[PDB]
RNA sequence: GGCCAUGGAAGUCGGAAUCCGCUAAGGAGUGUGUAACAACUCACCGGCCGAAUGAACUAGCCCUGAAAAUGGAUGGCGCUCA
């Protein structure tokens, strides 16, 4: 379903993406373009799982 | 609401005097004279200085406060046709048939003459105006120049060789031929 | 045939315009009413249809 | 409503800015396109900010706060045309080797 | 031609209320005839009294304060037009608030039809500030050094025909 | 060159979508252009001038709506700050 705590790998392995602010704006990039296809995405669409960490919701302040 | 007083704001350049008696505009600038007659217009006219004149409505409704600031554009016109002349090019459009355009003379009156237009037998002709250059593109290929001090007469003979050019019976859509005015700029670039 | 250069100056004269739905008249593209008095200068307009 | 909190922020972040780093020089470009101007600020990730946004606002919404941090003043009178500004604080040549370093051309 | 009057009228006393508040209007009449019966109009559109069980205290012509001094008036109105009822406001040049009034009857027949019968007129006031001037075709006349000519001025003759060409200098 | 449809569709054939990241600016795109891109144009944000602007509605006169047969009737002439 991912991330299969790989999400960022794939932020960084794409890592030459966004030009956003700190490594964890390239996860936000996939997480809103991946939201276009449709699937296991934690249960259900991204643009919401997404929005959780958006504003704050576990932890992913990866350095 | 009859405004009580609407005003416009003539600029004259260096070189060039404005004369106006009796609403009778009379341009004079270094590339000539032209003269204007507005007496189906009430208006009234303030030398400021040599350089400015106002254009005055008293007392107007909205369509005689309208007439004003097109008597202003009229007179900017004339000034910049006697400073800087009027140049519009047109652009020879055909899919098939080349249109063979010529300047001719006949019965001493200069005469655009165009043929082959879509085919045609016939041999269209438009008289060239009075102060009217024509002048065929050496530059550019299928364009032809029209020049003069008087906007008004470049812009009609342009729009009469057009005009001549109309397609009928067809889908205009498809069938884009004619001659278009392409450019329209000054003498003086 | 004709250049593409040449095609678009064309058709701004033939083809970019207004269709009045009533009376059908040739208006500017911008045009927000009918220039004609017979319609009532109605502002049921539509775009001129184009070759497809 | 949304126009004038924007502006707030506008002016939030114009101020948070201001006193963090410090002195900034001329700043005016034209002609740069959106991928342009993300070219530097992809480099200056933290030793510079591209603080971004208009002419008009800047000025007045300094101006009138000219009292908790006047000493501007004239130096309002700076600010013409298309003019950014990049917050950090550096040194006069440390600062053009990472700023001035793309640029694109045209005949 | 109206004049203002102050029209004060009362229900009538009973042993119950032997002293009913003192109600005061001001009529723009032609007469003190339609002054007291415009009265009444409008306490039966406000109050539960009648012409028949009240009385007319006093009616009073209401002189103009400085009927030299040049004013701009602002009136607000309640028409009845052919489909609805409308409330407007307009503003008049003049002297009098009497001669305001008679503008006003005068334009409201002119641009929406509306009769003497149709009109209310809600409240009348001078507008002592220049900012207080809402509409545009009285604020053209506020602006300093007015000064305009009259053309085409067409004069009136005494006589059928006139021996020299006819002019409208002025 | 988003996904899927598609010979191909990359914004501009068609369907789930309509997000994110930088932004002050930008739509998984308003058009023209390509077999397709490209290209330019727009959406919105800039610089510029600088004092006004946009939308909906109401009702007066006028206009459209408003087609019949002998030539012809605000009574006629004629009338347009009437
Ligand atoms: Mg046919
Ligand atoms: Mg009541
Ligand atoms: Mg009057
Ligand atoms: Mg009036
Ligand atoms: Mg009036
Ligand atoms: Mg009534
Ligand atoms: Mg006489
Ligand atoms: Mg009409
Ligand atoms: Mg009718
Ligand atoms: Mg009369
Ligand atoms: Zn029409």
């Amino acid at each position: 379903n991912i991330p299969l705590d790989e999400i960022f790998e794939i932020a960084r392995k794409m890592q030459h993406k966004s030009f956003g602010k700190n490594l964890a704006s390239v996860s936000k990039e996939i997480l809103g373009t991946a939201q276009s296809v449709g699937c296991r995405v934690d249960g259900k669409n991204p643009h919401d799982i997404i929005d959780a960490i958006n504003a704050g919701e576990i932890d992913v302040p990866e350095n | 609401m009859k405004y009580i007083q609407t005003d416009q704001i003539l600029d004259i350049p260096e070189g060039v005097t404005v004369d106006i008696k009796a609403r009778v505009v009379k341009v004079t600038g270094p590339r000539g004279e032209l003269t204007k007659d507005l007496k189906h217009i009430d208006v009234t006219f303030n030398k400021i200085n040599n350089r400015a004149i106002k254009i005055t409505v008293h007392n107007g409704d909205r369509k005689h406060v309208a007439a004003l600031r097109t008597v202003k554009s009229l007179i900017a016109n004339l000034i910049t046709g006697v400073t800087k002349g009027y140049k519009y090019k047109m652009r020879f459009v055909y899919a098939h048939f080349p249109i063979n355009v010529n300047i001719i003379k006949k019965d001493g009156q200069d005469y655009v003459e165009i043929r082959n237009f879509l085919g045609e037998k016939r041999v269209r002709e438009v008289k060239i105006h009075e102060g009217v250059t024509m002048e065929i593109s050496s530059t550019q290929k299928d364009e032809l120049i029209v020049s003069g001090n008087s906007l008004e007469a470049v812009s009609q003979n342009a729009a009469d060789i057009q005009q001549i050019c109309r397609v009928r019976n067809k889908d205009i859509r498809k069938f884009l031929d004619g001659i278009y005015v392409s450019e329209r700029g000054t003498i003086v670039e | 045939m004709i250049e593409p250069s040449l095609k678009a100056l064309a058709s701004k004269y033939n083809c970019e315009k207004s269709i009045c739905r009533k009376c059908y008249a040739r208006l500017p593209p911008r045009a927000t009413n009918c220039r004609k008095r017979k319609c009532g200068h109605t502002n049921q307009l539509r775009p001129k249809k184009k070759l497809k | 409503g949304g126009a004038r909190e924007k502006k707030v922020q506008y002016f939030s972040k114009l101020r948070e800015l201001l006193e963090e780093y410090k002195s900034i020089f001329v700043v005016g470009v034209d002609n740069v396109s959106s991928q342009q101007m993300h070219e530097i600020r992809k480099a200056l990730r933290g030793d510079a900010v591209v603080l971004m946004g208009k002419n008009t606002m800047v000025r007045r919404a300094i101006r009138g706060f000219l009292s908790e941090l006047p000493e501007f003043e004239k130096l309002l009178p700076f600010i013409k045309g298309n003019v950014g500004f990049i917050f950090t604080n550096g040194d006069l040549k440390s600062i053009r080797d990472i700023v001035v370093s793309n640029v694109v051309a045209a005949p | 031609r109206l004049n203002e009057y102050q029209v004060i009228g009362r229900n009538l006393p009973t042993e119950s209320v032997p002293e009913p508040k003192l109600f005061r209007m001001r009529i723009f009449a032609p007469n003190t005839v339609v002054a007291k019966s415009r009265y009444w109009y409008f306490l039966q559109k406000l109050h539960k009294v009648k012409k028949a069980s009240g009385e007319i205290v006093s009616v009073n012509i209401i002189s103009e304060a400085k009927p030299t001094k040049v004013k701009t008036f602002g009136i607000w109105l309640r028409y009845e037009s052919r489909s609805g009822i409308h409330n407007m406001y307009k503003e008049y040049r003049d002297v009098t608030r009497v001669g305001a009034v008679e503008t006003m009857y005068q334009d409201l027949a002119a641009r929406h039809r509306a009769r003497f019968r149709s009109i209310h007129i809600l409240k009348v006031v001078e507008l002592e500030k220049t900012d207080d001037v809402k509409r545009q075709y009285v604020k053209q006349f506020l602006t300093k050094d007015l000064k305009f000519p009259l053309p085409h001025r067409v004069q009136k003759s005494k006589k059928l025909f006139q021996a020299t060409a006819p002019t409208t200098f002025y």
